[PDB]
């Protein structure tokens, strides 16, 4: 789940 | 009195008016961009609305005490386990606070008549919404309040059902300490309601059941070609 990872990591 | 731990959970709650305004504004834009013959199904609108609610749930979790101590892989596994429970719990609590008989209050601040919704939602979703409404009435009769609500949020998020965590001890610890805090809070603030603690905890399996059945239904609707494609809702379903 790249999208979920992105939402947790994005600055 | 309020246990210190519950105060820390309260600090992490999002500003609800801003969350709801943001979602309302997003959906207004999407409607505006759609032309006459690009009508969007009522089911499809609810999918978009639930999708935007998930974005706010993720950002809430991301900034919350304890959760922010986990590595991203652990964070992903927790949210993948409980995302639908948090949607349903958020829905339930909104009806407890703002619900009127015969109407449903959406995350946008909209009030919609149940007769309108029930005409459109189909048997399965009508059944699941009725089960959820039975929890609403139960929780309203128990005087379910915000301190208890945030406890259940964290008990849902930090589930012992999640496997393969690097730091399962934190999840176990939070689950235990939130339980003790809730047990303490209900005893101090509702001393005459012996049954309140148990009745609250008993809603979590029921919410779990409603939410998991709702996921299975939505997966069916996606496989059937009914869900507006590419968004966070679909990603959570498949993962
Ligand atoms: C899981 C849901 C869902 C429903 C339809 C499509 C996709 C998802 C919910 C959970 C709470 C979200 O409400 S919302 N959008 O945040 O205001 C959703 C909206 C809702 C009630 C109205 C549905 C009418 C359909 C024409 C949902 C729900 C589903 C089952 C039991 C209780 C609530």
């Amino acid at each position: 789940n790249a999208l979920l990872r992105y939402l947790l990591d994005k600055d | 009195s309020i246990p210190h731990l519950i105060l820390e959970l309260l600090k992490c709650e999002p500003d609800e008016p801003q969350v709801q305004a943001k979602i309302m504004a997003y959906l207004q834009q999407e409607q505006a961009n759609r032309s006459k013959h690009e009508k969007l199904s009522t089911f499809g609108l609810m999918c978009k609305m639930a999708d935007q609610t998930l974005f706010s749930i993720v950002e809430w979790a991301r900034s919350s005490i304890f959760f922010r101590e986990l590595k991203v892989d652990d964070q992903m596994k927790l949210l993948q386990n409980c995302w639908s429970e948090l949607l349903i719990l958020d829905h339930i609590y909104r009806q407890v606070v703002h619900g009127k008989e015969g109407s449903i209050f959406l995350v946008t601040g909209q009030q919609v008549d149940y007769s309108i919704i029930a005409s459109q939602a189909g048997a399965t979703l009508n059944n699941l919404m009725s089960h959820a409404q039975e929890l609403v009435a139960k929780l309203r009769s128990l005087q379910f309040d915000q301190r208890e609500f945030v406890c259940l949020k964290f008990l849902v998020l930090f589930s012992l059902d999640v496997k393969n965590l690097e730091n399962f001890q934190l999840v176990e610890g939070v689950q235990e300490q939130v339980n003790a805090a809730l047990l303490d809070y209900t005893m101090c603030n509702y001393p005459q309601q012996t049954e309140k603690f148990g009745q609250l905890l008993l809603r979590l399996p029921e919410i779990r059941a409603i939410s998991m059945q709702a996921e299975e239904y939505l997966y069916y609707k996606h496989l059937n070609g009914d869900v507006p494609y590419n968004n966070l809702l679909i990603e959570m379903l498949h993962a």
